[PDB]
RNA sequence: CCAUUUUUGGUAAGCAGAACUGGCGAUGAGGGAUGCUCCUAACGCUUGGAUAAGGUGCCUAAAUAUUCGCUCAUGAGAUCCC
RNA sequence: AAUUUAAUUUCAAUAAAGCAAUCCCCUGAAAUUGUUUUCACUUUCUCCCCGCACUAAUGUGGGGAAAACUGGCUUUAUUUC
């Protein structure tokens, strides 16, 4: 009879550490030429080496590699023993993982750096000519304020 | 070499117990005693609902292991000397000459005079925190107590080894204050 | 003061043998070789023990004496005199010469070469 | 150039490597402060350091100490001579570059104002296993005698406290700029305000 | 083509034979697994064990097949148990050791740089007497019996070692080691 | 006269004496920190290329590269000839 | 950055079907100069029982059951999901 004590327990559980490296945690690859794209912990072959398998969005294929090659991830969806890309998928839709990850604040910054940087002169200009307009505006309700 | 190693180190009962910033700290009856671990590798925690500390090492190494057991073996006797306080007898041996024992310092310096009939002083100040007492059971103990249980050993010891004389033999020479019982009050 | 015997642990120089050409070789140290009961038969002998060389340095006469009755001695306080035999297996043979014109005949030491075995019990 | 000047806090750092990076830079041309010296790490125990510079205090020239080898005993020397080591002084580039290093105790009050930066490459917990003996410098100097660590102690402490006030009057002033600057975003024109949200800031 | 980098060693079947005679009309045929950098180092591999096996000698006899062979999954874990006779400064010595991969490949491979770490043992020191697949409940090493437990996990072990671009000289404010 | 391998005398010798070949001598550029003989390689004068021996933390030109091991030393250890 | 037609136990999904339930793709363990026959081995964020919170963990140690979601195979179409 094990439900009865329930409520004690969510009350009081915190523990600092996070983001354990059990699989179907989300990841980021941080090295080699995989790098940037996310991807999911499948199993784990041996203590510095894991089969890692990306989103098809990601586009990373699935492969053996070193775990120090991955930052993880705040999300895990539990899955079972083995992969399968099919199951994989309809699991990573059904979930909605990527835009989880957007939401997050890593992704948010991460997403940011990558339009700002494939932006034409044009957009550069543009952002350059609006932060102008706001120092103009801002500075004129300081000078107001006092 | 182990991936994971643990401890579950017994629940310290009526005192209060704080694991934060690694200086691991209880507080009790007789006390509040600190204690850092920051060089350790652990992830001791305190489980607090159930109370008990529960120790875990991530990819532990069998030295890593001894030391968990090295630091549970300290938590419990920190929670048994804030509870119930530590006592060293010491024992005074002497086959012919008086050793005066003067306490100073209100119970924290031993002064002895005339061991082995020497005419010269010998001076042990205690460690912080810890009594030395006197027995009135019987006419050659001395006890040395407190919250700590190094403190109090490595008191009594300094004791013993300001006492205890070099040079020629030693076998007959059975003479000095040597710790005779291990106790909590 | 009398050589210091490493000198001749190497088998370097061309093998010289007690021979014709000596006229005149000192002897050997070792001559007793063999202790224990020598008689005995395949039932009796259910164990054999070997000592086999692995260093494969020459080895000299007296080196070999003072050896073998060691291990007789610790076989006769251990396990009574009649109850075994020690077999010295190796024979010194190999005559070396010094110098203080090639050099005069001083020692007798066994040639050692791989998978030898020194004694037997 | 690539900054006017690189200020560098040796909290946390392993001597060899910080040295190092120092001295091919210091040869490409940067000048460069270092601050906090004493607190630079050696990766060998305190016994072990102390042994090292016991044998280097053993040294000397026989026939005219004068004229001998110097045993510096200031923390910032002991890094500006291990730094002369890992450049060719004799050249007059190497002399040039020896110039061009600055090292400070402590932190001095025209660098108090400034930045600091660090070098990660550098950093004692991302470079020797955790577990492993090492000392600090500014303490191993004091082993062997050289004390001057309890002046900086004391002078850091104030400093510090001061900086404290500093740091809550730009984390203020930062609060009320992002008032004033999410205010203003009303204030300026639609497209131009959706084209600023839509690549962020 | 593909983008993959990392790791390199094939598996080759070979079969041979003695060459043909008036004295012997139909030779005995070898077979053999080898594990090999490429084909024709794979062919010496073969040869050295032929000269050492048998009288066979390469002016004495004929290559009957030799091809690559390919893992049955890639991506499937087994536990490889592996029999080496290796040779130490004095003399020989056997070992039988277990493997965790997906690939025979990558387990001789874990197996060399073992030897190599833990004895200094080199490539040209060790002979591999078969490498097969092992059940679960079997194993003796508790390194792979730990493994093979119903749940694993843990908080990251490893120090970051971000791209060449971001490995720059100078940091902003002090980093963490790893986030929690 | 020097080196490998074979080798005789001599306790041994950067000792005395050889054999076969290659060097040095009479010949050098690059490496071996350094160096007559080791390694790579033999040279008109120049430009460009790609490598060898050999390296790639800094001195000092290239990786604070990757990957799996092992290692803490109150005198750790670091490359043939050395 | 690519690219052609070959070669050599490549695949992976797609959505409709089946087949067996430690059973199958596999891989184990067994009984002269042949084959073949035996039972061993999957999952689970399913359920129950004991420990009753005992955890490294949104659990958990032990004992059992459950299924085919999970996986495997046979198919039938399908390849710019």
């Amino acid at each position: 009879v094990e439900l009865t004590e329930e409520e004690l327990y969510i009350s009081k559980k915190n523990l600092l550490f996070k983001r354990f490296v059990e699989p179907g945690r989300l990841c980021l690859i941080e090295y080699g030429p995989y790098a940037g794209k996310l991807c999911f912990i499948v199993d784990i072959v041996t203590i510095t080496r894991v089969i890692v398998d990306g989103a098809f969005i990601t586009g990373v294929p699935r492969m053996v590699i070193p775990l120090k090659r991955l930052k993880l991830l705040k999300e895990r969806i539990k899955i079972n023993k083995n992969c399968k890309s099919g199951f994989l998928r309809k699991t990573v839709n059904s979930t909605k993982v990527l835009e989880e990850f957007n939401n997050s604040k890593l992704g948010k910054k991460m997403i940011i750096k990558k339009k700002r940087d494939e932006a034409t002169d044009f957009e550069r200009f543009q952002v350059y000519f609006a932060k102008r307009e706001l120092k103009k505006k801002m500075t004129t309700i300081k000078n107001k304020k006092n | 070499k182990t991936i994971v190693s643990t401890q579950k180190v017994l629940i310290p009962e009526g005192v209060k117990v704080a694991i934060n910033a690694r200086k691991v700290t209880v507080s009790g009856k007789y006390g509040t005693l600190r204690r850092s671990f920051r060089h350790l590798p652990i992830d001791i925690r305190l489980n607090k609902l159930k109370k008990y500390i529960k120790v875990v090492m991530w990819f532990g190494v069998p030295d890593s292991l001894a030391c968990i057991r090295t630091v549970c073996t300290h938590l419990k006797n920190m929670f048994t000397g804030v509870t119930k306080k530590f006592l060293y007898k010491m024992r005074l041996v002497h086959a012919h000459f008086p050793i005066n024992s003067n306490i100073v310092d209100n119970n924290t310096r031993i002064e002895i005079r005339n061991y082995l009939g020497e005419k010269s002083v010998r001076f042990v100040k205690a460690l912080p925190g810890v009594v030395i007492e006197k027995s009135p059971n019987v006419k050659d103990e001395i006890y040395v107590s407190g919250a700590d249980i190094e403190n109090v050993s490595l008191t009594a010891a300094l004791i013993h080894q300001s006492v205890l004389c070099r040079n020629k033999d030693i076998r007959k020479f059975l003479d000095g204050i040597y710790v005779s019982e291990v106790t909590t009050v | 003061g009398r050589r210091p015997a490493r000198c001749y642990r190497y088998c370097k120089n061309k093998p010289y043998p007690k021979s014709r050409y000596c006229r005149g070789v000192p002897d050997p140290k070792i001559r007793i070789y063999d202790m224990g009961r020598k008689k005995a038969d395949v039932n009796e002998f259910s164990g054999v023990v070997h000592l086999v060389s692995y260093e494969y340095e020459q080895i000299s006469s007296e080196a070999l004496e003072a050896a073998r009755i060691s291990a007789n001695k610790y076989m006769i306080t251990n396990c009574g005199k009649d109850n075994f035999h020690l077999r010295v297996r190796i024979h010194p043979f190999h005559v070396l010469r010094i110098n203080k014109a090639f050099g005069k005949p001083n020692g007798v030491v066994a040639r050692v070469d791989i998978g030898q075995v020194l004694l037997s019990i | 150039m690539y900054k006017k000047e690189y200020v560098i806090d040796c909290k946390g750092h392993l001597l060899g490597r910080l040295a190092s990076l120092i001295a091919k830079e210091l040869l490409n041309g940067q000048r460069i402060v270092a601050v906090r010296c004493e607190d630079i790490n050696i990766s060998g125990s305190l016994y072990r350091n102390k042994l090292k510079y016991q044998e280097f205090l053993r040294l000397r020239t026989n026939t005219n100490p004068k004229k001998g080898p110097l045993h510096l005993r200031e923390p910032s020397k002991i890094l500006w001579r291990c730094v002369r080591g890992m450049l060719p002084h004799k050249t007059y580039k190497g002399q040039l570059a020896l110039k061009k290093l600055k090292v400070c105790v402590g932190m001095p009050a025209p660098y108090d104002k400034k930045k600091k930066y660090v070098l990660p490459s550098a950093l004692r917990a991302f470079r020797l296993k955790k577990h492993r003996r090492y000392c600090r410098l500014g303490t191993l100097s004091s082993r062997v005698g050289w004390n001057y660590d309890t002046l900086v102690k004391k002078n850091e402490v104030l400093r510090k406290q001061v900086s404290k006030a500093y740091y809550k009057k730009k984390v203020n002033n930062l609060n009320e700029k992002k008032e004033i600057k999410t205010e203003a975003l009303n204030l300026i024109n639609p497209e131009q305000r959706q084209v600023l949200e839509n690549f962020g800031y | 083509i593909d983008n993959s980098l990392n790791t390199n060693i094939h598996q080759y079947h070979i079969v041979g034979r003695a060459i043909p005679t008036a004295k012997d009309k139909n030779p005995n045929v070898y077979r053999m697994c080898i594990f090999a950098k490429n084909d024709t180092n794979a062919k010496s591999r073969f040869w050295y064990f032929m000269k050492k096996i048998n009288k066979l000698k390469k002016s004495n006899g004929e290559l009957l097949a030799c091809e690559q062979i390919k893992e049955r999954f890639p991506l499937r874990v087994k536990n490889y148990g592996v029999l080496l006779r290796y040779d130490s400064r004095t003399g020989t010595h056997n070992m039988y050791k277990e493997f965790r991969d997906t690939t025979k490949e990558g387990a001789i491979a874990q197996l060399y740089s073992e030897m190599a770490g833990r004895h200094r043992a080199r490539a040209s020191s060790i002979n591999i007497i078969r490498i097969s697949e092992i059940s679960s409940s079997l194993v003796r090493r508790p390194h792979i019996k730990q493994l093979l437990k119903r749940r694993l996990r843990f908080p990251a072990l490893h120090l970051p070692t971000l791209q060449k671009e971001y490995r720059k000289k100078f940091a902003s404010k002090r980093p963490s080691t790893y986030r929690m």
